[PDB]
């Protein structure tokens, strides 16, 4: 029999526009390299709601649904992170394909039960000593911290996480922390504020940039009452992935349902709450003076949102 | 509640400007409110402030940080015009040349962040 495979059925969705698209520092062309786009995007690991998992703190609830969205995204952008360390940026993931075992590593840290690393019980946990309630909703800043306190107990991994306040990035502190236990693999964290009510137009070119450099671990963030993972954009859209779908909790990995195996939901810059958190990833020291050199170029047409400062 | 610019008029804060810079020439009068979208964040005793022309931004976050009793870790910005303030070694007599109001007052207000969640 003959079959009609239909290919590129997913991208039924996206636009026509020969805009290119950058996902995490990677660029690409809708025309010629539609199967690269939705290789780059899959691979990603995914984290929605969850329901019917270990209750949290022996009482607490068993499903996320409604509360858990930042602190999914905030998955998300470390899981990111944790992937570019152990497998790098040129990794793919395929089903029903042999992965590495550092894979199953970083996917299980991520597992709804309160043994794994940066599981939906840990981070809420931890986010009470952050002043947060088990069941409280989280801004960009708050996950990011409470990632920044659960990495301390991953020895695997021994990533430097650093978290820049006041619109600030010291090298001299990042250096510091990186040779400090010779460089641990970096993960900054930039929590922002970019406007009151919207984000200041003179911003948006700075932003775009901020998916444009190999070191790019994308934004979380959101629109006005729904969270996201900004992985990168195309024309005046931002692409994400979306934590917004419950499912049932991973009862053994199979690992389907953490890759969204679509091309991701697109929506308008404008409509881009101005809270923040921009993370970038610098694996070893080379890699943050290369990181610092392109923010430096930076200083082009576009007002910063960050500043690089040496002590 | 109403906020400095409601609870005096524009000729009148205009006044209050002439006189503290006479008697405070190296000084800049500054008004720091919480944004009125701001919910996390603490309300100041005070909200009018006279910063030595010398003083940067990285010191008048940090000492609105403490008044504001909070550590570190906790997400603070200060935002003139729209546009939060990066700590660094501005002085605040360059940001007052170049973003006081009309009436000579310097404004500012602070935010943290948004929170996230889903029906």
């Amino acid at each position: 029999l003959t079959y009609d495979t239909l290919r590129f059925a997913e991208f039924e969705d996206f636009p026509e526009t020969s805009e290119p698209v950058w996902i995490l520092g990677r660029k690409y062309s809708i025309f010629t390299e539609k199967d690269e786009i939705l290789s780059d995007v899959a691979s990603r690991l995914w984290f929605t709601y969850r329901k019917n998992f270990p209750a949290i703190g022996g009482t607490g609830p068993t499903s996320d649904t409604g509360w858990g969205s930042m602190l999914r995204c905030g998955q998300m952008i470390f899981a990111q992170a944790l992937v570019c360390r152990h497998l790098g940026r040129d990794w793919r993931w395929t089903q029903r394909k042999r992965q590495p075992d550092s894979y199953f590593s970083v996917l299980n840290a991520f597992i709804d039960r309160k043994d794994s690393y940066y599981s939906i019980h840990q981070i809420a946990q931890m986010g009470v000593g952050e002043g947060k309630s088990i069941g409280q909703w989280y801004g960009p800043n708050t996950v990011a911290q409470v990632l920044k306190k659960l990495a301390v107990f991953d020895t695997w991994s021994s990533l430097a996480v650093h978290i820049a306040m006041d619109n600030t990035v010291v090298m001299e502190e990042i250096r510091r922390l990186c040779r400090t236990s010779p460089w641990r693999p970096l993960v900054l964290l930039i929590p922002l504020r970019l406007g009151l009510t919207d984000i200041n137009e003179a911003y948006v070119e700075t932003l775009k940039h901020c998916f444009m450099m190999p070191q790019s671990l994308g934004v979380i963030g959101g629109k006005p009452n729904s969270a996201h993972y900004f992985i990168g954009y195309v024309g005046e859209e931002l692409i994400y992935l979306d934590p917004h779908t419950t499912q049932p909790a991973v009862e053994p990995i199979p690992d389907e349902s953490f890759h969204c195996q679509h091309p991701p939901c697109r929506m308008s810059i404008a409509e881009l709450d101005p809270s923040i958190a921009v993370g970038f990833f610098c694996k070893t020291e080379d890699d943050f003076n290369d990181w610092c050199q392109q923010v430096k170029k930076l200083s082009l047409l576009a007002l910063p949102m960050f500043e690089l400062v040496e002590q | 509640e109403k906020t400095f610019k409601q609870r005096r008029s524009f000729e009148q804060r205009v006044e209050d400007v002439r006189l503290i810079r006479e008697q405070h020439p190296t000084k800049i009068p500054v008004i720091i409110e919480r944004y009125k979208g701001e919910k996390q964040l603490p309300v100041l005793d005070k909200t009018k402030f006279l910063v030595p022309d010398h003083v940067n931004m990285s010191e008048l976050i940090k000492i609105i940080r403490r008044r504001l009793q909070l550590n570190a870790n906790q997400a603070f910005f200060l935002l003139v015009n729209g546009h939060s303030m990066v700590s660094v070694s501005t002085p605040i007599s360059e940001v007052y040349e170049s973003e006081r109001d009309e009436d000579g007052f310097l404004y500012m207000v602070y935010a943290s962040q948004e929170t996230f969640g889903t029906a």
